[PDB]
DNA sequence: TCGTGCTGAGTGATATCTGCTTTGGGTGGGTGGGTGGGTTGAGGCAAT
DNA sequence: AGCAGATATCACTCAGCACGA
């Protein structure tokens, strides 16, 4: 074991820590306030802020009395200055100014019966860790505090996984990625407590490892002294746990090369930090990187080759009203604003379905769009899917569509087994799973979004609708509403709609200046308002709807006479028409449906279909 | 040591060279002349070829619109057309080109596979034909003699740049932005003229709208044309190598080291005007486009292919091509009508 | 985890009821409108037929089988969701469903003990009940034989994976069915619309 | 017939040294098994 | 590093006799 001559010197530096412990003002001392806070069970976590030691280092300087340079060792090697904080917090641990239960702890009722007895042997102890209530962590130096000091700032400067390499090993470093992996709390012993069955006396052992060899034998002095084999028995009890979670950052798609795969890296939460982080959350975690080694004969097998983990230390966690939210949904396509309405109810979704009798209306405005290509189908489900809360994006995923709209894209696509899913979301509004493996059953009373392309995949004006769709007519009829959206050629539309495209790419922003779209927040916001409100319907309303009705079903009848009508009318286009006026009544904020409300839904319902099929 | 063997270095003396060919007013004939000229026509699937190498800008939206500058091209024609060559030719010129067939290739070699690391013993992902063509190019012979399932990938790639995998407890999104050029044959293994398209050729249509160009190409039985062409076969196939006598068959010292356009001073073109070239789009190039975009959407005349809105993304992609070709911060006229030419003569022929 | 002598009493005094049958029938479908003699069938089914066990003649089947089928807007499948919650045995299923369990028995793996386990289907799990299958026009041919066989011997045999074993299956059934367009067509006969084989219809 | 050694070899016993083997992965094999794990991808076959 | 088998060197019990009481 040949030595070094390294130019630190830890004494001076522990002198430093306490010191800054002591002295540090940013009222009393900070972190003397946060240790008395401490002690009285007020608080279970300490942060060490390196911008105060950096501005006490600046200070110290100032006054003539030049001190190490703390900052750069903790940076460096972060593994001791935990030990030698801990150190330090405990030789200066005010005492407590509020009263507390002392013998309610098991662990005082040991440590005071274990003081007893010495003092009987005497008159003829236990690690530091095992007591300590509380946890340290390192707060990466602020980018500002570096910039104003003169100093760079490695510990928060953040880092892809690649940038992350075997000489950061032992340093205190910040990583930018998305969470994918989150694993459950579990226990992590850190101290193991046992007991002797002759003796009486208490042992601990200290567990710094994957794994640990068990105690077996007592090791005490009455027993090697009298002679006495006693065994040992663990004591979960007494033992100190703390909480333990693994989690996986993986690289974001900006940071992986040309030509290359992403990267993860596996991060190690212990403490009060459990809980911070969770999938799909993109992070900057701060901590200490360090290597993991193998135990026993795995040990001697793997080789030099070692495994890397993260220390969590801290985490940072990233970010007329009809008509405006119409055009405000979608302001980089052409005008349409028939559909943008549908996609508005659809979002809203108001309904009342408390029948209790057995079963409730469905409370789901389904919306399909069927169309020739060229439309822009994919960039309404991209748009109305990232406005929505619970939008949901697959190509042809419904439990996280679960309680909020569903987007699905190349419909027409989907396999059978998924057509009989989405029968069953619609139908039952339930998700069952029946297999060896498990067998689960999730509510989803989730609507559905579709895009569809015809059979022969543009629309034939000479076969009839139900022609050109491949979908079952029972799915179409359990629609709510059904959009056909149609490209025809035309000098005006065609150079308006080349003039806003050229536009567009040029400038990268609305051509549109005759009115202001709406700020998505307030857009949102308003929804999930309307949302949460219920409105209600009276006797005159309910006969209107009836008188409605059966004008309906008669000009669906004489329609349908003929081969071009889609569908004769049902009472599932009344119920439709219900739900779509309570939505409309959710947007109004007003209790009563109003007939207006009614009309609007009913020019809705003709517009979807016969507006186009006629041209 | 590693020594890559991928980029050429640029000399003063070369970028003067490529300034003083590109302030010439017919570059882009020279250079579209200069690829394969081994095969005989073809000049507007050469033109095709070489604006597809050179490649438009990538532009992503703050709102989150990803629009590529990637062009993709298909060849559909009677056999022994040199569709094959033309694919082989941009395989060896493309400084990034991954060559594939139908029959050959599978939905998971496209995409990427799910490995265990030797080394670590660690479950990974191996790139895929799509992902390893990142930035490059991919070459696909056969097409249409592939199965759905494989054409499914394929048709995720070309949507959508990104490749999506869920397998063994993997969860992530791989970046494929390559260029897509393909070979296919029609289902009677000969275009017929009485046949509309749509029967001719048994691509999806979603698949075949995601082609930028379609380039429809016919064995012609002319006197004039076939003399010209079995002249052309039978001057080039006396060549002969330097160094080697007649009747012989054809078999490093160091390690760290209207005339044609020789290839090394192609590449270097290309990488110089790919490299160091982002044209902007100007108001005249956008009348002559709308222009464009209206009179053939609207008209009497039958297209081989259906028109749409991502004709006018297409023949904005040209026109910006075009603007790389002469080394232009700005997209003129010029660009947009040899645009607009190029993409009516892969319609109406 | 979240019949006594006045139970007697109670139902022989309903029992007494002159209206019992409309009563019955009401109760069925309370929010069914004007369906009467299809609740009426129903509460038949539901109570069935003496079950026979005969010296000489062999076994003479008390269930009853009702067929529902016609246009789709009319309410079909509620009739069946009904009759579930009131049967005290029976499955739901829907044919060529993949969440249902199945309507034949099956011999599978349990992923869990890796054990081979011969799985009992809907029809053999609904034995004494009434089995509801709400989707009869899209079906398996095999499946449609295991009805009929179901249907004519009442019990399910399998002899697969080394196992030669027979299933009573005496439970009644209660499907659904739709025609081959958007609505059923007078003219035409009931065979051609309800687009099933005459023997399995008869 | 108690007390105190001296003799004593027998009958232990417990404090003390000598050789596997393992993890998991083909840098132990297929005359250790596939119900102790690995295991996703390609390939050929029969019922469909 | 840990575990199971084994060797060999460590004491302790009943055995019995000489003196005297
Ligand atoms: N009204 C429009 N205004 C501007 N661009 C549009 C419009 N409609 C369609 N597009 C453009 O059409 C291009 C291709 O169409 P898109 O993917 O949006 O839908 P689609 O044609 O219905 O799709 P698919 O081909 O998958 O069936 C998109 O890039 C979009 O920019
Ligand atoms: N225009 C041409 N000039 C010179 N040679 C040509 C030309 N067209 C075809 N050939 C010759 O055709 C031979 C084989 O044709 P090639 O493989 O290029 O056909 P292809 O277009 O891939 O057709 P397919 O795959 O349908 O058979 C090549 O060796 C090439 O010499
Ligand atoms: N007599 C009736 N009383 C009450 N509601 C009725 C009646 N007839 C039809 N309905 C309504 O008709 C709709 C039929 O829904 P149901 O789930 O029963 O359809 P279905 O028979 O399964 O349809 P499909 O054949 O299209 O799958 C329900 O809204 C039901 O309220
Ligand atoms: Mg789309
Ligand atoms: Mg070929
Ligand atoms: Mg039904
Ligand atoms: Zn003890």
């Amino acid at each position: 074991l040949p030595s070094i001559q390294l130019p630190v010197d830890y004494n001076n530096l522990f002198n430093e820590i306490t010191d800054f412990l002591v002295t540090f003002k940013q009222k009393g001392p900070k972190y003397m306030a946060m240790l008395q806070k401490v002690a009285n069970r007020e608080l279970n976590s300490v942060i060490i802020d390196l911008d105060d030691i950096l501005q006490y280092q600046n200070e110290k300087f100032l006054q003539g009395t030049q001190a190490d340079d703390l900052v750069s060792a903790i940076q460096q090697n972060a593994n001791h200055f935990t030990e030698l904080f801990c150190r330090a917090i405990d030789n200066n641990m005010p005492l407590p100014t509020k009263e507390i239960d002392y013998k309610d702890d098991v662990l005082d009722v040991i440590l005071n019966q274990r003081r007893l007895r010495n003092e009987r042997m005497l008159s003829d102890l236990f690690p530091p860790n095992l007591t300590r209530r509380y946890f340290l962590y390192f707060k990466p130096l602020s980018q500002n505090c570096a910039r104003r000091y003169r100093k760079k700032a490695i510990s928060s400067k953040p880092l892809s996984v690649r940038q992350i390499k075997g000489d950061f090993l032992g340093q205190l470093i910040t990583v930018r990625g998305i969470i994918t992996r989150v694993s459950d709390v579990k226990p992590a012993v850190e101290v193991i407590a046992y007991t002797c069955d002759q003796c009486g006396y208490e042992v601990f052992q200290e567990v710094n490892s994957r794994t640990f060899t068990p105690l077996s034998e007592c090791t005490s002095e009455e027993c090697s002294q009298n002679q006495t084999k006693g065994q040992l028995f663990m004591s979960t009890r007494a033992s100190k746990f703390s909480a333990f979670q693994e989690c996986k950052i993986q690289e974001l798609s900006q940071q992986v090369p040309v030509g290359h795969i992403p990267r993860s890296l596996n991060i190690h939460v212990n403490g009060t930090l459990v809980r911070s982080l969770s999938p799909g959350d993109i992070v900057d975690v701060t901590g200490i990187f360090l290597p993991a080694p193998y135990t026993g004969f795995k040990a001697l097998k793997a080789g030099l080759l070692t495994e890397t983990y993260l220390e969590a230390q801290f985490v940072r966690q990233h970010k007329d009203v009809y008509n405006r939210l119409a055009k405000s949904i979608a302001p980089e396509i052409y005008g349409n604003l028939d559909v943008k309405k549908a996609l508005l109810l659809l979002l809203v979704g108001g309904v009342d379905k408390r029948v209790g009798d057995g079963m409730k209306i469905r409370g789901d405005i389904n919306v399909c769009l069927m169309g020739d290509p060229g439309v822009a189908k994919s960039q309404l489900l991209k748009a109305i899917c990232k406005i929505s809360p619970r939008g949901v994006y697959t190509t042809g995923a419904l439990v996280l569509a679960d309680n909020g709209i569903c987007c699905i894209d190349e419909f027409d696509k989907m396999d059978e087994s998924d057509r009989t899913a989405i029968h069953e979301v619609m139908e039952q509004q339930t998700i069952s799973i029946s297999k060896a493996g498990i067998n689960t059953t999730l509510n989803a009373r989730t609507s559905i979004l579709a895009a569809a392309n015809p059979l022969y995949g543009r629309y034939n004006p000479r076969l009839s609708p139900l022609d050109n769709i491949n979908l079952p007519a029972a799915l179409l009829s359990r629609f709510d509403i059904l959009f056909l959206m149609l490209d025809i050629p035309s000098r005006d539309d065609d150079e308006k709609l080349a003039e806003h495209v050229t536009y567009v790419h040029m400038h990268n922003k609305q051509p549109d200046l005759d009115f202001t779209p709406v700020e998505p927040s307030k857009m949102r916001e308003y929804i999930a308002y309307a949302k949460t409100k219920r409105p209600v319907m009276s006797e005159a309303v309910n006969d209107y709807v009836v008188q409605a009705y059966i004008r309906l079903r008669q000009d669906s009848k004489r329609e349908m006479d003929s081969k071009f009508s889609f569908g004769q009318a049902t009472p599932r286009t009344l119920l439709g028409i219900i739900r779509l006026s309570q939505a409309l009544a959710k947007l109004r904020l007003a209790d009563m449906v109003d007939i207006d409300d009614v009309e609007e839904a009913l020019r809705l319902v003709r517009v979807s279909k016969e507006s186009l099929y006629q041209e | 040591t590693v020594y890559p063997l991928a980029r050429q270095m640029l000399t003063d003396f070369d970028i003067r060279n490529i300034n003083k060919l590109s302030k010439k007013k017919d570059i882009f004939d020279i250079l579209s002349q200069s690829l394969a000229p081994s095969i005989y026509g073809h000049d507007h699937i050469k033109k095709a070829i070489l604006l597809m190498l050179m490649g438009g800008v990538e532009k992503n939206l703050e709102n989150g619109s990803h629009l590529r500058g990637d062009i993709n091209i298909l060849m559909v024609g009677d056999p022994s057309t040199a569709k094959s060559q033309l694919l082989r030719f941009v395989l060896n010129t493309a400084s990034l080109a991954i060559a594939t067939t139908g029959r050959g290739s599978s939905g998971v070699g496209l995409t990427a596979a799910v490995t265990t690391d030797r080394e670590t013993g660690e479950r990974r992902l191996e790139a895929g034909a799509m992902v390893l063509a990142d930035r490059g190019v991919v070459c696909i012979d056969e097409f249409d003699k592939m199965t759905d399932v494989d054409r499914v990938a394929i048709h995720e790639v070309m949507e959508q740049q990104t490749v999506t995998i869920a397998k063994a407890g993997i969860h992530t999104t791989l970046n494929a932005r390559c260029s897509v050029i393909a070979a296919a044959n029609p289902v009677f293994g000969q275009y017929d003229v009485n046949r509309d398209p749509h029967q001719n050729i048994a691509l999806p249509d979603s698949l075949l709208s995601r082609f930028d160009l379609l380039f429809v190409v016919t064995d012609d039985i002319n006197e004039i044309r076939d003399r010209s062409i079995s002249e052309h076969v039978l001057r080039t196939h006396r060549y002969l190598p330097p160094g080697y006598l007649e009747g012989e068959p054809v078999r490093s010292l160091a390690v760290g080291e209207p005339k044609l356009v020789t290839i090394p001073f192609l590449r270097k073109y290309v990488q110089y005007a790919k490299e160091r070239v982002i044209p902007q789009l100007t108001q005249e190039a956008i009348n002559v486009i709308v222009k464009n975009y209206t009179d053939l959407r609207n008209d009497d005349n039958t297209k081989k292919s259906p028109i749409t809105a991502r004709t006018l993304e297409t023949l904005i992609r040209l026109a910006t091509a075009h603007a790389k070709v002469r080394l232009s911060k700005t997209v003129n006229k010029v660009d947009a009508k040899v645009a607009a030419n190029l993409l009516r003569f892969a319609l109406l022929g | 985890k979240v019949i006594t002598d006045q139970d007697l009493a109670k139902i022989r005094e309903v029992a007494a009821r002159e209206d019992l049958y409309s009563l019955l029938a009401r109760s069925i479908a309370p929010s069914i409108y004007e369906l009467e003699d299809v609740k009426k069938g129903i509460l038949l089914q539901l109570f069935g037929g003496t079950n026979k066990t005969f010296t000489k003649g062999g076994r003479y089947r008390g269930d009853i089988n009702i067929l529902l089928c016609g246009d789709p807007s009319t309410s079909k499948s509620q009739i069946l969701q009904y009759v579930h919650k009131i049967t005290p045995r029976g499955v739901y299923t829907s044919g060529k469903g993949s969440s249902a369990v199945g309507l034949t028995a099956y011999i599978t793996r349990d992923v869990d003990t890796k054990q081979l386990v011969l799985e009992s289907g809907a029809l053999v799990l609904s034995d004494g009940g009434v089995c509801c299958i709400d989707e009869f026009d899209k079906m398996s041919d095999s499946t449609r034989s295991v009805l009929h066989e179901v249907m004519e011997q009442q019990t399910i045999s399998i002899a697969k994976a080394g196992i030669i074993t027979t299933l009573n299956a005496r439970s009644s059934i209660l499907a659904s069915a739709n025609p081959i367009g958007s609505r059923y067509n007078p003219n035409l006969p009931v065979t051609e619309n309800i687009d099933l084989p005459p023997p399995l219809l008869s």
